[PDB]
C-alpha cells in the first residue's frame, strides 16, 4: 500500500514516535504496513498494532454514541423535523467506524490468525477478532446482526477455550479476553447473568493464582483484575 | 459509567 | 470540492453535529464547504470555522512539538544514531501542518477578507490570517522565515488599527486580538518587551471599560482579560 | 506552561 516502499523496522519505529505525538491513525496506518510486510509479529508489535486501532475505532465508537444519541432524540414525540443531515452524518461516522473494524478484520484473517502458533499470539488475535465483531455488532441494525454477534461469539470462544488450556489464570491477556468476553455477554448477547458469571468466576481464579508471581507480574494482573471488579460493582 | 474493556 | 453537492444550511448543520462529536476534523470540512458557496458568513458561522480549524491545528501543533523535542535530542553530543526516521515523521506531520494553514490562508483570501466591512467581520479574518501566518512561523527554518514572520505582524496590525477605531476596549475580538499579537511579540518575534506591555495595556484599558457593560458581556470580556493576566504572570 | 492565545 501506501506504506509498501517503507522498511518495517522503520514502520515501527514511527509507529511508537506516532503513539508519543498521540497520532493514532498515523500510528494505525505505520503498524498496518508493518503487518502488510507478511512476517509474524512480536509481542510488542502486537501491542502497538492494538494501541492504535483501539484508539482510532474508540474515538469512531464515542462519536457515533453521541450522534446516535441525537438522532433518537430526534425521533421522539413532540420533536421538531430537521432533515435527513442527523441520520446523514451518523451514517457517515458509522460507515467510517465499519471501514476501520473491516481494515483490521482483514489483517487477522490476511493472515496474522492462520500463522499465530503460539497462545499468546493465537489468543491475543482472536481476543482482536471478537472486539473489532463486537464493535460492528454495536451499530448493527439489519439482517446480518445475529451473525455479526455469532462472529464475535465465536471469536472470543475460541481465544477462551485456548487461554484456558494453554495461560495461567493470572496471564493478562486472559484476563482481557475474560474481561471484554463478559462486556460482550452484557452489552450485546443480552446476557447479563453470563456476563457476571464469568467475570466473578475470572476473578476468583486469577486471585487463587496472584500467590505465584513476581511484584511486577502481580501488578499486571492485579489490574485488570479491577476491571472486572469494576464491572462486577456496575452490573451488581 | 460504560462497561469497561481493554 | 466534495462537500459542493451539500446545501449551505446543512454543511452547517453538520459541523455542529460534528463539533458536538468532537469530530474536528470533519467540521473543519463541513466549514471550508460553506465557506465555498461564496456567501459572507455570520457571527456564529464565523465561530465555527474559527472552532474547526483551531482544534485541527491545535493538535498538529502538539504533535510537532513532540517530535521536534525528540529530534532536537537526537541531535545531541552522545546520542545514538537511530536514521532518518525522526526528521521523516517530524517533517510528515509538519507538511500537514502547513497545508492546514494554507487551506485556511486561502480561504480568507478567496474571498472571505474582501468581502468583509463591518468591524467585526474585518477583525476576526485579520486576527485569523495572522494566527496561522504565526503558525507557520512556529515551523519556519529556510530562507522565507522573515517573509512569513512579517505577513503574521502585518494581518495583526491591520486588525489592531480597525479594532482600536471601531470597537470599545472590552469587545472580546479586539482582546482577543492583543492576547494573541502579545503571544506573536513573545514567541515569535524576539519582543517580550512590546509583548508585555501591550497584554498590560490592554488589560487596563479594558479593566476601565467594564463598567459599561452588562453581566453577560462582563463575563465574555473578564474572561480574556484573565489570559492576559495569565500571559503576563508568567513572562514577568 | 506556555503562553496562552485564544
Ligand atoms: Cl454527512
Ligand atoms: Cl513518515
Ligand atoms: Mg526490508
Ligand atoms: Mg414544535
Ligand atoms: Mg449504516
Ligand atoms: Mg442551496
Ligand atoms: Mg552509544
Ligand atoms: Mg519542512
Amino acid at each position: 500500500g501506501a506504506m509498501g516502499s517503507m522498511e518495517r523496522a522503520s514502520l515501527i519505529q514511527k509507529a511508537k514516535l506516532a503513539e508519543q505525538a498521540e497520532r493514532y491513525e498515523d500510528m494505525a496506518a505505520f503498524m498496518k504496513g508493518a503487518v502488510e510486510k507478511g512476517e509474524e509479529l512480536s509481542c510488542e508489535e502486537r501491542n502497538l498494532l492494538s494501541v492504535a486501532y483501539k484508539n482510532v475505532v474508540g474515538g469512531q465508537r464515542a462519536a457515533w454514541r453521541v450522534l446516535s444519541s441525537i438522532e433518537q432524540k430526534s425521533n421522539e414525540e413532540g420533536s421538531e423535523e430537521k432533515g435527513p443531515e442527523v441520520r446523514e452524518y451518523r451514517e457517515k461516522v458509522e460507515t467510517e467506524l465499519q471501514g476501520v473494524c473491516d481494515t483490521v478484520l482483514g489483517l487477522l484473517d490476511s493472515h496474522l490468525i492462520k500463522e499465530a502458533g503460539d497462545a499468546e499470539s493465537r489468543v491475543f488475535y482472536l481476543k482482536m477478532k471478537g472486539d473489532y465483531y463486537r464493535y460492528l455488532a454495536e451499530v448493527a441494525t439489519g439482517d446480518d446482526k445475529k451473525r455479526i454477534i455469532d462472529s464475535a461469539r465465536s471469536a472470543y470462544q475460541e481465544a477462551m477455550d485456548i487461554s484456558k488450556k494453554e495461560m495461567p489464570p493470572t496471564n493478562p491477556i486472559r484476563l482481557g479476553l475474560a474481561l471484554n468476553f463478559s462486556v460482550f455477554h452484557y452489552e450485546i448477547a443480552n446476557s447479563p447473568e453470563e456476563a457476571i458469571s464469568l467475570a466473578k468466576t475470572t476473578f476468583d481464579e486469577a486471585m487463587a493464582d496472584l500467590h505465584t508471581l513476581s511484584e511486577d507480574s502481580y501488578k499486571d494482573s492485579t489490574l485488570i483484575m479491577q476491571l472486572l471488579r469494576d464491572n462486577l460493582t456496575l452490573w451488581t | 459509567q460504560r462497561s469497561t474493556s481493554t
